[PDB]
């Protein structure tokens, strides 16, 4: 009968559970026509993690394993581990290791080595496509390309440091809402953590969002994520029982008890509020989210 | 261990207007939503209008820009104005609570009714 | 009076706080000669944040910014809060939260995005020893492999990845504090030395280890108290009982002991242990707050 | 409150043995550490031996390898072996426990104390 609690932590307190980001603004866009399925970030009000969630920051969008050897430039095929460096076992009921990426684009990171006296090392700036027909982490294989053209060590152990896109070009398939394809060409992905969008009219989804680092070219590319990753680590370790489908949470600003806004906190790990306007919510970064009650569809959301 | 005391059923002129009032005590809690379903003869229970602690509020489309609900938080009560009333609008009047707590599950509690009859005889 | 709890997070959930990396082991050492006075992931039990210590993951080792111009190739760089305000030196702090607690080159990605926007990121390092290195008084400098493109008045980002080098002309030694203000200026508001008071006890450490750009080495960074558990007390903000914390690491799928520790109330650990290197126990285990005991409280040996 | 039962006190011919026991009763908690001090006459508190719930034992540097601190946890009750006794540990010896909790401040409590001769 453990009470159902968040983390007391503000706006500016957060990070983003889909890429190693600090949460920069709360997000709302209506007219998004895709559909949502993040598979990072994806965590029931009890504690059930979903999708390819794991707890550590430095997990999201990491990847570790070794080197096999080199293959439109200097391109290095991988096998791909558990973070923990345990081999990745396909047969799990998981769409890929925890913590792969789950967006297309061109993610831009650093590939580093340490040799199995002192062992040698090596670090170069590296890409992952996840587009590409060669992103395989459900098959325990991945293809990253570098800059560099001769020094990355085969039958190494190696980690991928994320750090932002590529690029945000037509031609680097940037799309935050399409999941990559886990197991390569014509295959589906499976065990995936499942789609949100609100059940009732007039409400949206409720985004925190985070902006992300680009390694050249123009944009202002976000990610966003449906819950900040201290929720997910608090939620996991609760593991509150949920009392009903929908908590109802208010955003309050501490420094004056005010109540910006409500939202419904949905049992699978997401919020909705009464929004029909897009963009970026006005609120200070001060403000945290307060759980006030389990309520039901009964419960009308007040306007934005 | 919610008690509601409906009021204000009766015999309406069509065009006419009603105020319909539901009254809440005993184990209530600060956070919940108030509303009114309705059953017309030969039919089945549909939400009229219902009103949330924070203030929000969901009409029914039969009835948006006609109907208008409201709440005293200090008497613990909601009301219902009917207005520009017609012959369809004639059924019976459900009162209907939901309070919500951060302890435990949502619980509910409903009126008995009261009989809204709108006819030129 | 609210109950002090710990994180039921078990060793591989956990993550370093002086670096961004996952904790690897538990490590002791005894013979450790020097003064060990760490700014960042310090905490009290009753949740204060001391030294540089701030709470994001993101902002263990980073740095926000402007580049005003260059000065290999080497670009100077006012430094600011991490949440983008401007750094107030008069403030009680040794330096911009999230400020480095070591001396190293420490190795990692600049990136920039001008007030649609153009962006650009390279490899960078900045040297934590050197002269030029003045956190304290918002202007640091860093050095690239990248000769040209890099832009003066724009918003950077300095992303943290690992060391560029341990070897002796890259002065890695982890317990040594950088100058914050530069040469010849004392450090200022630094969270206190920590160290056992009670014979036969040495600090434990929550240990990863660190990349590497390049060249020889296994280099590792110890922490006193994970990320998570500055996190944790922080928001808790429990009452301290007594001046030492009694903890039990606890296997979860057995039931056992494996050992306990003093979990001290400036934040770190002590335990009862005559060897060095680091402790062999289960990565699922993890530990569990039993009481508050005093000084007459004696640990059985590890 | 927490009571102690202290016994074994008397007079010892030297290079003999006593055996000292301290029994817990009360409000005890699962977490403690129970030990002797002990007032040689004309001399200040000192600290004999102690012994932790979690095992873990302390001696004074002048009563190493010599005494011996023990307990039996079903009967809550820690002895104090005190082998080799010499005059200098004639003394008036102190029982002392430390009851520890999660929810609360340490607590303790004191025994009366017991007279160790050793002479002749």
């Amino acid at each position: 009968s453990k009470p159902f609690t968040l983390p007391i932590l503000t706006l500016g307190e957060l990070t983003n559970s889909r890429f190693p980001l600090p949460i920069d603004v709360l997000y709302t866009n209506p007219n998004e026509s895709a559909i949502v399925q993040c598979q990072n970030g994806r965590c029931t009000l009890d504690g059930e993690l979903q999708g390819t969630t794991q707890l550590l920051p430095t997990g999201i969008c990491a990847f570790r394993g070794k080197v096999t050897q080199q293959v439109r430039g200097t391109h290095w095929n991988m096998t791909v581990t558990n973070l923990n460096g345990t081999p990745f076992d396909p047969t799990e009921d998981v769409p890929a290791p925890l913590g792969t990426p789950d967006f297309s684009g061109q993610i831009y990171g650093v590939i580093s080595q340490r040799n199995t006296n002192l062992p040698a090392n090596r670090a170069h700036e590296a890409v992952i496509a996840t587009y590409s027909p060669k992103f395989t982490p459900k098959l325990g294989n991945i293809q990253f390309s570098t800059w560099e053209t001769q020094d990355v060590s085969s039958g190494q152990p190696t980690k991928f440091t994320p750090v932002g896109l590529a690029s945000v070009d037509a031609n680097s398939h940037f799309d935050q809402w399409t999941l990559p394809s886990y197991s390569g060409a014509l295959t589906l992905n499976m065990n995936l953590a499942p789609s949100v969008a609100p059940v009732f009219p007039g409400e949206c989804l409720l985004f925190f969002r985070s902006f992300i680092p680009l390694k050249g070219g123009y944009g202002n590319p976000a990610i966003d994520c449906l819950m900040p990753q201290e929720w997910v680590q608090h939620l996991y370790q609760e593991s509150a029982p949920s009392l009903s489908d929908v908590a109802l949470v208010r955003y309050v600003n501490p420094e004056t008890g005010r109540t910006l806004f409500e939202a419904k906190l949905h049992r699978n790990g997401f919020l909705t509020v009464a929004r029909n306007s897009a963009g970026p919510v006005v609120a200070p970064t001060n403000g945290y989210f307060r759980f006030d009650s389990w309520v039901n569809q009964f419960y009308t959301l007040a306007p934005m | 261990d919610v008690q509601l005391v409906e009021s204000g059923g009766g015999l309406v002129q069509p065009g006419g207007s009603l105020r319909l009032s539901c009254a809440a005590s005993g184990s209530i809690f600060s956070i919940y939503a108030m509303g009114w379903y309705r059953q017309a003869p030969g039919k089945q229970r549909e939400l009229v209008a219902s009103i949330s602690s924070g203030g929000g509020t969901n009409y029914a489309d039969s009835v948006k820009g006609r109907f208008t609900i409201s709440g005293d938080n200090a008497k613990n009560t909601v009301y219902l104005q009917m207005n520009s009333l017609k012959p369809e609008d004639t059924a019976v009047y459900y009162c209907k609570r939901e309070d919500y707590s951060a302890y435990a599950p949502p619980s509910g509690s409903r009126g008995r009714g009261t009989q809204v009859t709108v006819s030129s005889h």
